[PDB]
């Protein structure tokens, strides 16, 4: 997953 | 009822395992789970989409206590405990979840996301759905109190039309920042020039  | 727990930023099968021994289930969404677990703040779209609508998110170890203790333990001791990213960015998990528990953070808010954002613009509404906010699909072309545009500068040219009705352009901090602290302050995050 993607973190921002 | 059963927990229905999602996970984000861990690959836990022991975890997993331990959900569906206990009889929870592995929530498919944000909006199906009772609980997140995760093993440290992490801004991922999950992480922002749960802290939205004030799910308990705890550690690794509720579920592992869990399945040694032969049940679901209360989640009060297995808060996700990360005081290095709380200094970080200046807040407090716990108050967070606190503030989503009693109210909607972007409820009446309105909400356009430009394409070149990030998260694009549908996992962005996800996180405004989840705050209790209206998602826009549409680009919005009137004028209304909280109706704003989240923008970048490569979308400039895609923001010609909020800026003639008068909708504030806003950084995706607005968001990123906004959830995580679970504030809503649109003039921090307006766009210069």
């Amino acid at each position: 997953s993607q973190e921002y | 009822t059963a927990p229905k727990v999602l996970f984000t930023g861990v690959v836990d099968a022991r975890g997993e395992r331990a959900v569906l021994a206990l009889g929870g289930s592995l929530a498919g969404s944000a909006a199906e789970a009772s609980h997140l677990v995760t093993d440290r703040i992490r801004r991922t779209v999950k992480f922002l989409c749960a802290l939205g609508r004030g799910i308990p998110i705890l550690s690794l170890d509720w579920l592992h206590q869990s399945r040694k203790a032969g049940f679901f333990l209360p989640p009060d001791e297995y808060v996700v405990t990360d005081p290095e990213q709380e200094k970080n960015f200046g807040f407090s998990l716990q108050d967070a979840l606190s503030r989503a528990r009693e109210r909607r953070l972007l409820e009446g808010y309105e909400i356009y996301v430009t394409p070149g954002v990030q998260p694009p613009p549908p996992q962005m509404g996800e996180i405004i759905s989840c705050c209790g906010g209206t998602y826009l699909p549409s680009m919005p072309r009137s004028y209304k109190p909280q109706r704003v545009v989240i923008t970048c500068p490569q979308d400039f040219p895609h923001c010609s039309i909020p800026l003639r009705v008068g909708l504030p352009l806003l950084s995706p901090e607005f968001l990123l920042d906004g959830v995580l602290k679970q504030e809503a302050k649109p003039e921090a995050f307006v766009l210069s020039p």
